[PDB]
């Protein structure tokens, strides 16, 4: 550990933007659409769409862990604490060569294969007061989730029920104990944000996460169900996360696509409610892959040599 | 299960531009990708291009890039094919063809190259000639050539334009035992076909033979008495 006190701000961390831009370029030479459409305006309202048609090679895009080592004239500083807001003065900081192996998983609503919370479930937010700022949840115990191009994902109803609890409890432990915690599905928006979207085998899965976010701080949902089955769908025409615009990928082909990932975290986003009675409603969120990266770099910060 | 309807056949002059319509009905428009396939007379299918409708993107044939465009009006449910700088060789029957793609309105898209649903076809004649009704000339029944059984006679629809032309004998009765030949393009820029009917000579002089030629384009319907002259 480094014997000094420094400031950290994962919400304004620059490595996030440095990885994000990398992960995008890690996408332009691995997953290339058959056609990519992107807004093109002079400002005069009228906006032509810039079209691009390239080969559409079916590649089973399988993410490789990524390290981030400071070159020279630069040093990475890691924060150490069982519960770090990731936005303030860190006491147990410590210089490191490369950040832990991170598997740049691009997804929405659920953070897959990320890094678990050592102690307990932690939830960071650039401002919990602002019903506009994504709440990044960090699970201390991942929940396996298996998706298949066959059309769905299975999740443990047990583990997911617990998780919502040990999350619902960490929420009120920030918005007011004497406050009811509820979970509802997406409010609306793009398919990629409304469902738990992500990529598996180069196939863009779109799983309906209603059964994962319709939890009332009162009842249950395990009648005749041992596992939660999200009705997933693979799309060819998708909205790009790298930049405003659609992109069409070629249909599936491999006799079988399969994924078994660790739900290591979520991206929630409680609704304003305009100071109404203690009844905070949290819904799935994300779509801004940087929050993802953040959830992984929340305790890092590269700095110039002295 | 869609049904494709096309715009009318148009007679365009060299260096011009033509736009053929194609009404798509009977199903979800945006779930189809439409393709234009042209075919010159006597010639065979030539891929003109295809529009991934829903995406509003269209790719074209190399030898056409620049002079062709494919667009779709999702509102009216129509697809259009526009060729500019028309040459004579562009003269052909332009087919409208489509294929289902899947719940495209839902992100699913097969992006199929084949064409399951075809249009009725729209003919476009790109020539410097001018619209002009035909002229029917009777073909004297071989009276000094064939006998004993039956003799063949007919008509010679010469110098007509643009196309096409229908033919029937005896007001539409003797349509049997008749061989109406495909028209032929003359150096002038005009076409000319021929119709014939091998019928018994013993019926020459009682059944006044008359081929009924029509040419809606010029709006000129012609009837000619083929007397055993
Ligand atoms: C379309 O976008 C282009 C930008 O490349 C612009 O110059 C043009 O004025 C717009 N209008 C057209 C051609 O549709
Ligand atoms: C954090 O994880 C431990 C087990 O790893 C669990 O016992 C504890 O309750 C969790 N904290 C909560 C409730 O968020
Ligand atoms: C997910 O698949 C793994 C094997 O990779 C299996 O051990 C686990 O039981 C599955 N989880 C489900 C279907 O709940
Ligand atoms: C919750 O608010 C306070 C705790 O700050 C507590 O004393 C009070 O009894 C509770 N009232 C409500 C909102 O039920
Ligand atoms: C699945 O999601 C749709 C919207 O994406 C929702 O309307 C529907 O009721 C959901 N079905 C389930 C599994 O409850
Ligand atoms: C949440 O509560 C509503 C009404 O009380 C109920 O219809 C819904 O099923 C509950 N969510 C689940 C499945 O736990
Ligand atoms: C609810 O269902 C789960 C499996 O889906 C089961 O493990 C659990 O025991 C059930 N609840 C009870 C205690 O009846
Ligand atoms: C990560 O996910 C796999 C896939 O189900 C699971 O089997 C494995 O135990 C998980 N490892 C972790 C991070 O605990
Ligand atoms: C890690 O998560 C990804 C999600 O994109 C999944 O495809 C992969 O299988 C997971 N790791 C394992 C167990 O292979
Ligand atoms: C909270 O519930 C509703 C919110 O719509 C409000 O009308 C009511 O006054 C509040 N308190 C009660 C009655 O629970
Ligand atoms: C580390 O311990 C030394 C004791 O001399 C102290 O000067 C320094 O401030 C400490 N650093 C930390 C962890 O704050
Ligand atoms: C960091 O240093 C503090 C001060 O002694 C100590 O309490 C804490 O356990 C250390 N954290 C770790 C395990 O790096």
């Amino acid at each position: 550990l480094e014997n000094v006190t420094e400031n950290f701000n994962m919400w304004k961390n620059n490595m996030v933007e440095q990885m994000h831009e990398d992960i995008i370029s890690l996408w332009d030479q691995s997953l290339k659409p058959c056609v990519k459409l992107t807004p093109l305006c002079v400002g005069a309202g009228s906006c032509n769409t810039s079209v691009i048609t390239q080969a559409c090679p079916k590649v089973s895009f399988e993410p490789i862990p990524i390290h981030y080592c400071a070159p020279a004239g630069f040093a990475i500083l890691k924060c150490n604490d069982k519960k770090f807001n990731g936005t303030g003065p860190c006491t147990n900081v410590s210089t490191v060569q490369c950040t832990h192996g991170i598997r740049p998983v691009v997804s929405t609503q659920l953070l897959l294969n990320g890094s678990l919370a050592e102690e307990e479930i932690v939830i960071r937010s650039e401002n919990f007061t602002n019903n506009a700022k994504t709440i990044i949840v960090q699970l201390n115990e991942s929940v396996v989730i298996n998706c298949t191009g066959a059309g769905h994902c299975n999740l443990s109803k047990t583990q997911w029920e617990n998780t919502l609890e040990q999350i619902a409890i960490k929420l009120k432990e920030q918005f007011g104990n004497n406050k009811t915690i509820i979970f509802n599905p997406s409010s609306g928006g793009d398919p990629e944000i409304v469902t738990h979207s992500f990529n598996c085998g180069g196939e863009f899965f779109y799983c309906n996460s209603t059964q994962l976010f319709t939890w009332n701080d009162t009842r249950k949902l395990n009648n005749t169900g041992r596992n939660i089955t999200l009705p997933c769908r693979i799309k060819q025409i998708i909205n790009m996360w790298q930049e405003v615009g659609k992109a069409m990928y070629a249909p599936p082909i491999r006799g079988q696509i399969r994924c078994s990932s660790n739900i290591t975290g979520l991206l929630l986003t409680r609704d304003g409610g305009k100071d109404t009675n203690g009844t905070e409603i949290f819904r799935p969120g994300g779509g801004d892959m940087r929050d993802n990266w953040r959830s992984e770099l929340y305790k890092y910060k590269v700095v110039k040599i002295e | 299960e869609v049904q494709l309807v096309e715009s009318g056949a148009e007679v365009k002059k060299p260096g011009s531009s033509v736009k053929v319509s194609c009404k798509a009905s009977g199903d979800t428009f945006i779930r189809y990708s439409f393709t234009w396939v042209r075919q010159a007379p006597g010639q065979g299918l030539e891929w003109m291009g295809r529009i991934i409708t829903i995406l509003d993107v269209a790719h074209y044939a190399p030898h056409l890039q620049g002079r062709v465009t494919i667009t779709a009006d999702k509102s009216t449910s129509t697809v259009y094919l526009e060729l500019r700088n028309l040459r004579s060789d562009d003269t052909a029957v332009y087919f409208c063809a489509g294929v289902y793609e899947g719940e495209a309105d839902e992100g699913e898209y097969d992006n199929n190259g084949f064409l399951k649903h075809w249009g009725q076809g729209t003919l476009v004649t790109v020539s410097s000639a001018s619209t002009k009704g035909p002229s029917v000339f009777p073909l004297a029944p071989s009276s000094k050539s064939t006998s004993g059984g039956t003799a063949a006679l007919g008509c010679l629809v010469k110098d007509y334009f643009p196309e096409p032309v229908t033919v029937s004998w005896n007001s539409g009765a003797l349509t049997s035992g008749v061989h109406t030949f495909p028209a032929v393009l003359q150096s002038s820029g005009l076409y000319s076909l021929s119709s014939v009917v091998t019928v018994p000579s013993s019926s020459l002089g009682t059944q006044t033979y008359i081929c009924n030629v029509n040419h809606k384009p010029s709006n000129t319907k012609v009837d000619k008495k083929v007397e055993p002259k």
